[PDB]
RNA sequence: UCUGAGAGUUUGAUCCUGGCUCAGGAUUAACGCUGGCGGCAUGCCUAAUACAUGCAAGUCGAUCGAAAGUAGUAAUACUUUAGAGGCGAACGGGUGAGUAACACGUAUCCAAUCUACCUUAUAAUGGGGGAUAACUAGUUGAAAGACUAGCUAAUACCGCAUAAGAACUUUGGUUCGAAUCAAAGUUGAAAGGACCUGCAAGGGUUCGUUAUUUGAUGAGGGUGCGCCAUAUCAGCUAGUUGGUGGGGUAACGGCCUACCAAGGCAAUGACGUGUAGCUAUGCUGAGAAGUAGAAUAGCCACAAUGGGACUGAGACACGGCCCAUACUCCUACGGGAGGCAGCAGUAGGGAAUUUUUCACAAUGAGCGAAAGCUUGAUGGAGCAAUGCCGCG
RNA sequence: UGUACCAUUUUGAAUAAGUGACGACUAACUAUGUGCCAGCAGUCGCGGUAAUACAUAGGUCGCAAGCGUUAUCCGGAUUU
């Protein structure tokens, strides 16, 4: 099974305006690669890209992206 | 979701293509009596009635009545 | 069973396994209060047989209350 | 060719009956309409029991059309008769179903929202 | 048919339909909350049998059949004859 | 007999006709001020508004082949079932949107219909054939899935034989639209499992199955009677009314159809409109009756709406199918899941209607010879002084 | 559910009351403020100068882990 070794905890320090945003989606993009039920082309290019910073910033905080 | 409805669905899709084979076999033999009012066709007609009778696919009541139409037929002839 | 929670009581009736409980019934047999141990069921032993013969067995749990009675030392006999 | 003041059916969920065009969105003088080209409509008859109002004027774009155009392949494709479907501000149309099929000479333009809503694309 | 005594005399009233009669039952009852002698008419529909025949200005006999026609549940039993 | 209470209010003052308010019980009550408990019931009448998620019908290896794994040299023992097939699923669960009439309440008639399993005993469970999932391979494929060819068993399917008994027809007889019975013509039933015994042969216990045959039971159909307001609603009705022939659902029936027709209902008020679940029952008074039809018990119907068919014994089927319709969600944009008036719970409404609760302990249900599996039916617990009793 | 319940188990008045109303109808009143202003209220009807009709204090009365309050139904209302 798995051992207590095995739950990882990862925190993006910086602040917004930095592409922050960016590197936390490319990460939970490139490693919540799904190809099955359909990830693949919702998640490709997910953009937080800043035009209206708030909708974004709003949209995808959260606890934790396992 | 229920695993018995979508199992019996898949079990009567067959019952229905098998018992429309049926109902279809006993309805040529009865136009063939219509065509032909003899006693050869009667009995295969009342056979084929008493098969499907035996499975249940027509009811007795109906079975009955329906042999009785064409029963009244052939003693007319 | 009915009547106030803390309290079950049992009336016992003959069963056909199509009916709801505590529904419509065909025939209360009597009344027994599971709590006390006494026997205490009102039966009169004949037109329970009756219901045997006409079929639509009643529940199993007074099988036993009726083999203390001796029903069916009369009843399996009764069948021949 | 459909024109400004040419009253036509809609495809979708609005609850109205009839449209008419007002004017063509683009450079002016323009006055030729053509497939997917976004204009200004005006509700001829709609039932409150839909989305829309009598007498409001919103945006549109026409997708089957009676006159029909010569598509790049070579193959012409018609209809009898003139389609509209309405748009709410954007990309995205008001309606969620669409009635009737649509062509494929918009799917390089955008409008994937309203081929989402659709049975069958030309 | 033999089925046990169901009587329904009445008056008929129309008989323009072949073997088919409108007769008419007059009884009189007492009201639930006054108890008074209160009349009421009610219409039925019924079917001569061949062998008996309704004349109109008759006392009959109706019983309940099976239903010969629609709106038609109702035999004719026995016959009062003109007088 | 159950069992009976009044006062004030007009006037300068008096009486009389009449009205109004108070004096008391009850809630599917709530608000406002406070607030201990035990016992017990009750806790969306509004949006049958939309509603995330878990449950709310599952079960059967003593039905079958096979598949996988723990031991075992393999064989085989051991654990499960993906599928087929079987039973169950139509009942429980919940609401009153809609329904003004046999729907409801009640008695008959069903010589007008059926009922798997339960109850009645009897003929039998004879011999064959073919496929088929499961499995593999290929294709469409992101999966979801779908397509194609081989592989496999059965209490699964399909011929034939026996069919006392049954259905059908004919001859005779009973009786007042049908009864019982003698002979004849015709027709059609299946399958073995598991266990024990026996060298075998064969025999035995139970189950599974067919036929026949008794009740009981459910459903359906017709019936008289009563069972809202409304005349500031006088005509309504065209398979309608009726007949002949035929077909058709369990049956009779224009139920439907071919033909012939002209009536039927109807000032004892039809038709029209509003409203509506009904009944037993809850309250009020002694009663005439009114009030409300919480829960409950039965009956009635739909399950977001409009329709349709199938399986099944029974459904047009709470969480079956398909079609059309409004929406959500996912989609790689090709197409798909569909529908909590089930238990909950939330957005909103309102005065307000609750744990996103435990176990099926007990009953029941569904199934299986069984160990027994499921059960938000069912029984407990939680919140709230909503109400009653007791209690400091 | 170690629940209910029981046994001088131990300490302990200690651990728990508010509510409406008093002119009459209908048992339960006096003081201060008050000037048709405030306000009471189911009715008669109260308050523009000693207000038992109002606001408060006290007293008093009636209910009670409930009291009032409205909605609504039967009685009184035989007032279809």
């Amino acid at each position: 099974t798995v051992d207590l070794i095995n739950f990882r905890n990862f925190g993006i320090m910086a602040h917004i305006d930095a592409g922050k945003t960016t590197t936390s989606e490319r990460i939970l993009f490139h490693s919540g690669r799904i190809h099955k039920i359909g990830e693949t082309h919702d998640g490709e290019s997910v953009m937080d890209w800043m035009e209206q910073e708030k909708e974004r910033g709003i949209t995808i905080t959260s606890a934790a992206t396992s | 979701n229920i695993k018995s409805n979508e199992k019996r669905l898949r079990q009567n899709i067959k019952r229905n293509l098998n018992n429309k084979g049926q109902k279809t076999k006993l309805k040529t033999n009865v136009k063939n009596f219509h065509k032909e009012i003899n006693l050869d066709n009667l009995g295969n007609v009342y056979s084929q009635a008493d098969r499907l009778a035996r499975k249940g696919i027509i009811s007795t009541n109906r079975a009955r009545r329906l042999k009785s139409r064409n029963v009244a037929v052939l003693n007319k002839t | 069973r009915m009547g106030r929670v803390h309290y079950p009581t049992y009336r016992i009736v003959a069963v056909d396994s199509r009916v709801k409980r505590d529904g419509k019934y065909i025939a209360l047999i009597g009344h027994l209060n599971p709590a006390l141990k006494e026997n205490k069921c009102k039966i009169d032993e004949a037109v329970a047989l009756e219901w045997l013969n006409k079929g639509a067995k009643p529940t199993d749990t007074v099988r036993s209350l009726f083999s203390q009675t001796g029903l069916w030392k009369k009843f399996v006999e009764s069948k021949k | 060719m459909v024109s400004f003041m040419t009253r036509l059916n809609v495809a979708d969920n609005t609850g109205a009956k009839q449209v008419g065009i007002i004017k063509v969105l683009g450079s002016t003088r323009k006055r030729y309409a053509f497939l997917g080209d976004v204009v200004v409509v005006s509700v001829k008859d709609a039932i409150p029991s839909g989305m829309v109002k009598k007498g409001q004027v919103l945006r549109a774009v026409i997708v089957r059309t009676k006159k029909g155009q010569q598509r790049k392949d070579g193959t012409h494709l018609k209809f009898d008769d003139n389609a509209c479907v309405l748009i709410k501000e954007d990309k995205s149309p008001r309606g969620t179903r669409i009635f009737g099929p649509v062509a494929r000479e918009l799917r390089e333009r955008g409008y994937n929202k309203i081929l989402s809503l659709a049975v069958e694309v030309v | 048919k033999r089925n046990q005594r169901k009587v329904l005399i009445g008056i008929v009233k129309s008989t323009k339909n072949a073997k088919t009669a409108t007769v008419q039952v007059e009884s009189r009852f007492k009201h639930p909350l006054y108890h008074k002698s209160v009349v009421r008419h009610k219409k039925y529909q019924a079917h001569n049998e061949g062998e008996v025949l309704a004349k109109d200005g008759d006392k009959v006999q109706i019983v309940e059949t099976r239903p010969l026609s629609a709106t038609k549940r109702f035999r004719i039993a026995k016959i009062i004859e003109r007088a």
